[PDB]
RNA sequence: UAUACAAUUAUCAUAUUAAAUUGUUAAGUGCUGAUUUAACCAAUAAAAAUAUAAAUAAUUUUUAUUUGUUUUUAAACACCAUUAGGUA
RNA sequence: CCAUGAUAAGGAUUAUAAAUUGAAAGUGUUAAUAUCAUAAUCAAAAUUUAUUAUUUAUAUUAAAUAUGUAUGUGUAGAUAAAAUAAGAAAUUAAAAAGGUAUUGUUGCCCACCAAUUUUUAUAAUAAAAAUAACGUGCAGUAAUUAAUAUAUUUAUAAAAAUAUAUUUUUUUUUUUU
């Protein structure tokens, strides 16, 4: 027969995190202070004013894997497929306007010249100018903005 | 077409021209059960069948 | 040392368990009940 | 690595103060770590150590 | 295959004596069975 | 815990952070170097190729024109998805749709048994190319199936940048030899390049080091 | 030595391992390398001189002042001048996938190049919608228009035959191969040449190159040049005899997917002095299920 | 016999070959390749590229396996099924290969940029070939000729593994001397 | 055996630079850790891993499941588009932890670690992602120059190297370093580590 | 490195070095080259080696960095993409018992719940030809007999 | 082996992988005796995990942070709420319930013949036909069902301020008010 | 000698709601003969290819009955013979 | 005779570098078992025994006495040595893969043969069970043409061969050429 080599000491794939949850710890450490001969552990007098969140149970037990367990290592575009195609046609037709704002690393305290292209695009979609002329015209208007700066430049 | 025992034979004595126990020393070792230099005494009384030596 | 990072503590404002409570460590099926005073085998109840 | 510990299996010492051992395959020094260095034997400030 | 079944774990004894609620020393206590011998002197 | 793609541990990425070529380029970027770098610039936000079939169980294939063409009358459509050798292609290798592989068969039989089509082989497999899909060598695919695809793109690049960096340090040498002769042989070379680093050695004109010459 | 292969001189440890590496090999000469370097310098003093009377070795700066431009920025400073360079920068600001510099890219444009210089209302969504065969047409991927014959007959990749052509059956097996030659109607120009019948089968390299490509090419060559002067003769007695050195026609149809396959070609195309060949086939019964073959050890 | 049989087209005294053969022959509906072997393509070639196309598309293998012995339908079903398990999983363990030398392609494409930005665009394309000393259009027309000439693909066709005739042959589709089960 | 010592006492608080380089990248969104509630638990984990009195794996985890802000997703749907957050400001509060704390007695060493152990992992495949189970100390762990964030994760060091046909005889009759000494008891035919039969000529 | 708890046998064979599925490079001068040296001539071809050679002088430091490539892949597969012999084979028919027996249920469900695991009778190679009336000559389920 | 002990809680018998998940909606809660559907371990499991388990539209244990089931509509009634607000993501037009999905063992099987790529039992119900056959058969000049109007049933509910009738009121996406026990 | 299985998953005979069954095709020299096999070998030797849509889940399977020996052209082919053939 | 132990020979992968090309796995003599034992060179001596480089055709026996044999085309089979102050140069090491054995293949184990005996039975029955040494074998134990299940068949015995169905058989890459 074949097994493989480290089958003997494979960890246990179901109960390999149970040890480690954080409530488990905070519960045992608990009653050990509790107990009344025992020092409580700077962590311990820490985190008992401030214990962890209750919904955070493992995919492990969770078996499903479109949970969001972790808030922190949440990964979910708040941006919708529109959207997405929306400023992904908006930079593909002009690559100024994407890396204007963000060039070298995101400056997240300045305006951003994609927001406001597309609160113009739906401003003129709302008025009554369809997709491709509203792209057009508000491109248009930023070149304009962008010629009036040469222009100021030049001079 | 050679028979198993002489192709066995004639195998391990190829192996043993063309080519432990100190590493790894088993119990019948230790004890003397497998070397044949290691043989059991008889009682010295002699028979009475046993044909006359000489 | 290994049962010095292991050591666990338990609640004793009531001294004893409130309900039965059935668990297997190894495939030994153990209960742990209320009862008037400490009934189990000696190693145990030593334990207790 | 050689490259670091260099290719020195005893201190570097004149051989006047090492003796091949007997019953050991290994060096020797009759005078029982007390190291002279190089400078000891030869003149003070002598080129190549020389006498 | 031939030896019999075990249980994961042990049955609530409190379960297990509320399902005692209809056994036969209750229907005894009760009087359901009949009495057509002597019984005790 | 795997990823279903290929057993990783792990979610592939190149770039998490929208910050961390700035962090570790932070000593550059104070110095100014990065003012008009490039590198820096197009390749802070590079994820990983797509490289996924999203078509794996295989209803995609055919069009429906050819699910509507896909008769015994006509072997030519019938030669599209079948070998040179007349056997239809495993599920591994071409999958098609179920409908398309049934609708294969039984035309196919009733082919065979009318005489429209042979028994082995197909009168249209050259006819037939141009419709099968054509993986340029040229042109990269980012979800070949084969890796040799695209390690000879990775290696195409990397000679590239090898033949850039060869033609620079040439072109450096042969600017210094030239200076060096246009200032002169005396007044160019420093004393102690005159004195010992003038003569015939390894690195300076050796004779063939190699033994059969 | 002990009774056992000498091992390889790769083992043994450097035979030059004592010698110093600046003595293999001696770098003799010294003396001459100033006299080499010096004859250098004089040379190349020399060819520096002729390449002076051919141009000239000079150099000069140009002092230019920044005041003096004050007129192409003024044409700049132009709302024309803006526009023009705007409408510039809007045409490269475009999605652009060239990288760098692009030797394929260049000769496919420059391809396309030369082949340049070698050679009302309109309507609406509405009626797009009421024809539905158009949006079949838009991703129909089907040819439109005339369509050529040579797409539709099923014979079209199917061999054409003719009356004079001999079929040259070679048939590879496992431990043997053959080949024989047929004319059209049927008959053996002449008889089987196997492996067993030219007495390669059964001899040295035995059951390993019995079907070896060597082999076959032996048979195949052997009953090429036996098959010549018999096919000769045999259309002579027929009444269409051959021309002078006319090239036979030849359909080479081969079996059987062991090794005695490349020799029979390699032999085939060694021998097309004569043998022209015209079409090339291949035959295999692929099996698809029939009745219980010899049953195998496993 | 059928024709893929041990003893088919044997070549004996009482042995007549069945069939017609030549023009319409007996292969005439059940031929699988027929290539027009055309001046300037050897045969030789053209048989390399078809052997090539019938062992890389595992054809052969199939064909000696069920001619030469008889095997039991769970025999060949273990077998495909086996193929096909090793085959997904080699996918599976190509797929990260495939990855990481996209990765690594990633690499080096920004050591290039690295390159580009410490050398200036212009450079970067010169060191690359760009025609800037195209002078004439002779210049540019060599280099032209040479992309030209290296654009022609030979057929990459390999030469195909040979077939070893073991003892008794245990695997009939052997084509390596690796023992297998 | 003397660089072995000083690289152990060099190396002795690597797990606490590892555990602050895991909770400053491996962590999407930690929030603003210039708050005083996200630095004060940071510290004190940190405080707790460099004592030994909690475990790196839990440690970890307490950091990801404290408490931050009600609403915590609502609140990021405003900030981060990704939900990835700035990394500055983590590096920031982890030199400043070690800054605070006396880990270590030169306050550079702490942040050039850190820092170092960022900048030369970024350029690796999956900079920052990591498999659970080798991510921290676990039953079955990798070698040590293969660690994620590990001090020796790159090297090139000699790997093959040339054996002779007498190797297995000589393995003893070169410039070897002896924590026994041969005996003639022992080996009956060596002269020793420090001869030379075939000596050269020196001025 | 074991992907799925089975250990890579090779992985030279992965990039292609010193296999078959090697790559083709300077094809061009490879063809001129054995030309050259096919025909007669009048002297060997050392013009067109030079040019081989200034082809493929780039070659080994290709080959050196491709070889450090498949290390690193290596370092990073040992890193995260396989278990180190800890997860169980699927590459044989027996790891999959599962998936067969789903076959064989759905097989016994449709045969009226009767034979599971069980496969029509073999029959003859022209059983439907030769047979004579009142014999089957088509195949039955195992439960149809 | 931890089955070899334990075997109230673990089954390594083969056919017996499914499990005793009790969160299905079928007949029996051992879904290895189930008979309606059957799992596909090789190409399943894709967006559920794993293969045993029962797929996102036939799920009836929902998470604290996973969507829940979407209301088949088959925005108009949004004009008293925020006009920026896009399609809300809880209502799907095209979204069935009891939606089979193509499995292997029981849709496309091959157990009987020698498992060749060109044989295997193969049913095409289980999904829609792509063909073009489909539209140009069913092309009829004159309009259809939703123009023809022979619906009188509408939808299942009476009245849905979400579908049937214009919105009212605030969203709530998380079950806090439908989900709450009456004081009074 | 009397004195507390399981019921959340147990591999040797406890099958019971399931769509089956039937298609009429293929292959036909004799010629000067060494095929197969580790080896021996026997006698015309080539061959049989068509599917889906459609049959309710139930309250009396308590109920018919059913699980790779199934009889003829070739190719396969177990007792026995030994110069070497028979036999599903 | 036997009368405990202990050194040898036997090159296959840690390499150039300020360096050595000889190993620990054991070789007659050596330190506990006894119970007729005088076996020992000081000369001039007796091949039948595996483990040893001898001088080849101009000049040939003087000091301890010192080799009379075999000329036969550099000649069958078989076989020995060297890559170190000598001169020799492109195809090579570098994968997986097993105990039913624990006395661990000199192993468990198998029937038959052989020997004692018990239980059901009284019918010239049948069946089953225990047992350290025999005889025939080598069937099984990755185990020498794989093993498992059912049916047939043969018979000194394990079993073997077939028909059909399985792998508690150790495994080798083809996403429309
Ligand atoms: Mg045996």
């Amino acid at each position: 027969y074949k097994m493989p080599k480290n089958m003997g000491v494979a960890p246990r794939f179901d109960t390999w995190n149970e040890k480690y949850e954080p409530w488990e710890h905070m519960k045992r450490m608990g009653r050990l202070v509790g107990t009344g001969f025992y020092i409580p552990p700077e962590w311990y007098n820490h985190f008992r004013m401030f214990p962890p969140i209750n919904h955070n149970f493992q995919q492990e037990k969770t078996l499903n894997p479109h949970n969001a367990s972790e808030p922190t290592q949440d990964d979910t575009s708040t941006l919708s497929p529109e959207r997405v195609a929306l400023r992904d046609e908006l930079a593909r037709k002009s690559r100024l306007v994407a890396s204007e704002g963000m060039r070298y690393y995101n400056i997240f305290w300045v305006r951003k010249p994609l927001d406001t292209m597309e609160k113009e695009y739906y401003e003129l979609k709302r008025r009554g100018v369809d997709h491709g002329e509203a792209i057009r015209k508000v491109l248009q208007g930023f070149y304009s903005g962008l010629a009036v700066k040469k222009r100021v430049a030049a001079i | 077409l050679t028979n198993r025992w002489h192709r066995e034979e004639a195998a391990k004595k190829m192996l043993d021209q063309l080519r432990r126990r100190f590493e790894y020393q088993k119990m019948g070792d230790v004890l003397e059960i497998n070397n044949a230099k290691v043989q059991p005494k008889g009682f010295p009384t002699l028979t009475r069948g046993i044909k006359p030596g000489c | 040392r290994e049962a010095f990072s292991n050591i666990i503590a338990v609640d004793l404002e009531q001294e004893g368990p409130m309900y039965p409570v059935r668990v297997n460590a190894d495939g030994v099926r153990v209960l742990l009940y209320p009862a008037r005073r400490i009934v189990a085998n000696f190693r145990v109840a030593d334990i207790l | 690595p050689m490259s670091i510990r260099g290719p020195l299996v005893r201190p570097d010492v004149p051989e006047d103060q090492y003796v091949d051992s007997w019953y050991i395959c290994t060096s020797m020094t009759h005078h029982m770590g007390d190291y002279r260095p190089w400078s000891a034997s030869a003149p003070p400030n002598a080129f190549r150590f020389r006498p | 295959r031939s030896g019999k079944a075990r249980a994961f774990v042990f049955r609530d004894p409190s379960l297990r004596m509320m399902r005692a609620g209809s056994g036969y020393q209750q229907l005894r206590r009760m009087g359901m069975p009949m009495q057509v011998g002597m019984g005790w002197r | 815990r795997e990823g279903w793609l290929f057993g990783q541990q792990v979610q592939l990425h190149y770039h998490r952070f929208p910050d961390e070529q700035l962090i570790t380029n932070l000593s550059r970027w104070r110095t100014g170097e990065t003012v008009g770098d490039i590198a820096m610039q197009q390749f802070r936000n590079a994820q990983p190729f797509d490289i996924e079939d999203k078509d794996p169980q295989g209803v995609q294939r055919p069009s429906p024109e050819v699910y509507m063409k896909l008769n015994y009358k006509n072997p030519a459509t019938i030669s599209r998805f079948l070998t040179r050798t007349g056997h239809m292609y495993p599920a591994d290798i071409l999958p098609l749709n179920p409908e398309a592989v049934v609708k294969l068969r039984v035309a196919k039989a009733q082919a065979i048994r009318i005489g429209l089509y042979p028994r082995f082989g197909n009168p249209f497999w050259f006819r037939s190319q141009k419709f099968r899909p054509k993986a340029y060598q040229e042109n990269y695919d980012p979800t070949t199936y084969s890796t040799k695809r695209t390690v000879e793109h990775f290696a195409y690049n990397w000679v590239q940048t090898d033949r850039i960096r060869r033609y620079f340090r040439e072109l450096e040498a042969v600017h210094t030899s030239g200076s060096a002769s246009a200032r002169g042989s005396g007044g160019g070379t420093t004393a102690e390049h005159k004195q010992q680093d003038q003569f015939y050695s390894p690195e300076n004109q050796p004779i063939s080091l190699h033994r059969n010459n | 030595r002990r009774g056992k292969p000498r091992p390889r001189a790769g083992m043994f440890p450097d035979k030059y391992r004592r010698v110093p590496m600046l003595l293999k090999p001696q770098q003799g000469g010294q003396q001459y390398f100033n006299h080499f370097l010096i004859r250098s310098t004089n040379d190349r003093l020399t060819q520096q001189d002729v390449d002076n009377a051919s141009g000239q070795a000079h150099s000069f700066i140009s002092p230019q002042l920044p005041q003096m431009d004050w007129r192409n920025m003024s044409a700049r400073s132009s709302e024309e001048s803006i526009r023009e360079e705007m409408r510039q920068l809007a045409e490269n600001d475009v999605m652009q996938h060239q990288r760098v510099f692009n030797e394929r890219m260049w000769y496919e444009k420059e391809e396309e190049h030369r082949m340049k210089a070698r050679s009302p209302r309109v309507l609406g969504g509405d009626y797009f919608k009421t024809r539905f065969g158009y949006s079949l047409v838009k991703n129909s991927e089907m040819t439109q228009g005339p369509v050529d014959y040579s797409q539709l007959d099923m014979w079209g990749e199917m061999p054409r035959y003719t009356s004079d052509m001999v079929f040259l059956y070679l048939v590879s097996r496992r431990r043997n191969t053959y080949a024989v030659a047929y004319t059209y109607e049927g008959k053996r120009i002449l008889n089987t040449y196997t492996a067993g019948n030219r007495g390669l089968k059964g001899g040295d390299r035995g059951f390993r190159s019995e079907g070896s490509t060597d082999n076959g090419h032996q048979v195949t060559s052997m009953y090429l040049n036996d098959l010549l002067p018999k096919l000769r003769e045999m259309r002579a007695s027929e009444g269409r005899p051959m021309g002078r050195g006319e090239k036979v026609e030849l359909v080479v149809r081969v079996m059987g997917f062991y090794n005695g396959r490349q020799g029979a070609v390699r032999a085939v195309q060694d021998r097309a002095n004569e043998f022209h060949v015209r079409y090339f086939e291949d035959i295999t019964p692929f099996p698809l299920n029939g009745p219980k073959m010899p049953r195998g050890v496993f | 016999y059928m024709m893929y049989h041990r003893k088919a087209m044997g070549t004996m005294k009482y042995s007549k070959w069945k069939g017609a053969h030549g023009g319409i022959s007996h292969f005439y509906g059940r031929t699988p390749m027929v290539e027009e072997v055309r001046p300037n393509e050897p045969i030789t070639l053209v048989d390399r590229r078809i052997m090539h196309y019938v062992h890389h598309s595992r054809l052969r293998h199939f064909q000696l396996f069920r001619s030469y012995q008889e095997k039991s339908n769970s025999t060949e079903c273990k077998l495909r099924e086996g193929e096909m398990l090793r085959r997904r999983w080699h996918r599976r363990l190509q797929k990260s290969f495939i990855a990481f030398m996209q990765f690594k392609t990633m690499k080096v494409l920004e050591d290039q940029a690295r390159l580009v930005n410490t050398y200036g665009q212009a450079a970067v394309n010169a060191a690359l070939g760009d025609p800037w000393n195209a002078t004439d259009n002779v210049a540019r027309e060599r280099k032209s000729a040479a992309v030209r000439r290296q654009v022609r693909a030979l057929p990459m066709v390999n030469v195909v593994p040979k077939h070893v005739a073991t003892m008794k042959q245990i695997h009939n589709d052997r084509f390596n001397y690796r023992w297998r089960v | 055996r003397r660089f072995k010592k000083v690289y152990d006492v060099l190396s002795e608080n690597d797990d606490m630079f590892i555990w602050l380089c895991h909770t400053a990248m491996s962590v999407l969104n930690p929030g603003d850790m210039r708050s005083r509630l996200i630095y004060n638990h940071l510290r004190i984990l940190a405080e707790s891993v460099a004592s030994g009195e909690m475990t790196q794996r839990t440690a970890f985890r307490f950091f990801e499941s404290a408490v931050r802000s009600p609403a915590y997703r609502e609140i990021a749907k405003r900030q981060l588009e990704g939900g990835a957050a700035t990394r500055l400001a983590g590096i920031s509060a982890a030199a400043d932890v070690m800054r605070r704390m006396g880990l270590t007695r030169r306050p550079m060493s702490s942040y050039f670690e850190l820092y170092q152990r960022i900048v030369e992992r970024s350029e690796a495949m999956t900079p920052w992602g990591f498999p659970p189970l080798f991510q921290f100390e676990e039953r079955l762990s990798l070698e040590p120059r293969l660690k994620f964030f590990s001090r020796a994760s790159q090297q090139s060091l000699e790997r093959r190297r040339r054996g002779h046909v007498m190797t297995p005889h000589t393995t003893l009759h070169g410039r070897r370093i002896f924590w026994i000494p041969p005996t003639w008891n022992r080996a009956g035919r060596f002269l020793g580590p420090h001869v030379t039969l075939y000596p050269g000529m020196t001025p | 490195p074991s992907h799925s708890g089975s250990p890579v046998f090779t992985q030279a064979k992965l990039i292609g070095l010193s296999g078959e599925e090697q790559l083709t490079m300077c094809q061009s001068e490879t063809m001129a080259l054995r030309l050259c040296m096919a025909k007669a001539g009048k002297e060997t071809c050392e013009r067109e080696s030079r040019a081989l050679d200034s082809c493929l002088g780039r070659v080994g430091h290709l080959r050196r960095a491709m070889s450090e490539a498949c290390w690193e892949f290596n370092d990073w597969f040992i890193q995260n993409v396989s278990d180190n012999h800890t997860k169980p084979f699927q590459h044989r028919p027996h790891d999959w018992r599962h998936f067969y027996a789903q076959e064989k249920l759905v097989r016994e469900r449709q045969q009226n719940g009767h034979a599971y695991g069980r496969r029509p009778k073999q029959f003859s190679f022209g059983a439907r030809y030769v047979k004579t009336d009142g014999y089957g000559k088509r195949p039955r389920l195992p439960y149809n007999k | 082996p931890i089955e070899f002990r334990f075997y109230q809680r673990y089954a390594n018998h083969p056919n017996r992988q499914s499990g005793i998940q009790f969160l299905t909606h079928y007949n029996t809660h051992q879904r290895f005796r189930v008979n309606k559907d059957y799992i596909d371990y090789m190409h399943w499991g894709k967006e559920q995990g794993q293969a045993r388990l029962p797929h996102r539209h036939q799920r009836v244990a929902f998470d604290f942070n996973d969507q829940l089931h979407p209301t088949r509509i088959g925005y108009a009634w949004f004009a008293s709420q925020d006009p920026t607000f896009g399609h809300h993501p809880d209502l799907s037009s095209s979204f069935d319930p009891n939606y089979r999905v193509f499995s292997h063992p029981e849709h496309w099987n091959k157990m009987f013949t020698k498992r060749r790529p060109g044989e295997g039992d193969i049913d095409l119900s289980v999904l829609p036909s792509r063909s073009l056959l489909g539209p140009l058969m069913a092309h009829s000049d004159t309009k259809g069902i939703p123009y023809f109007k022979v619906d009188n049933r509408g939808h299942s509910n009476g009245r849905v301020p979400g579908v049937n009738a214009p919105f009212f009121g605030e969203f709530d996406q998380k079950m806090m008010q439908a989900m709450s026990r009456p004081l009074n």
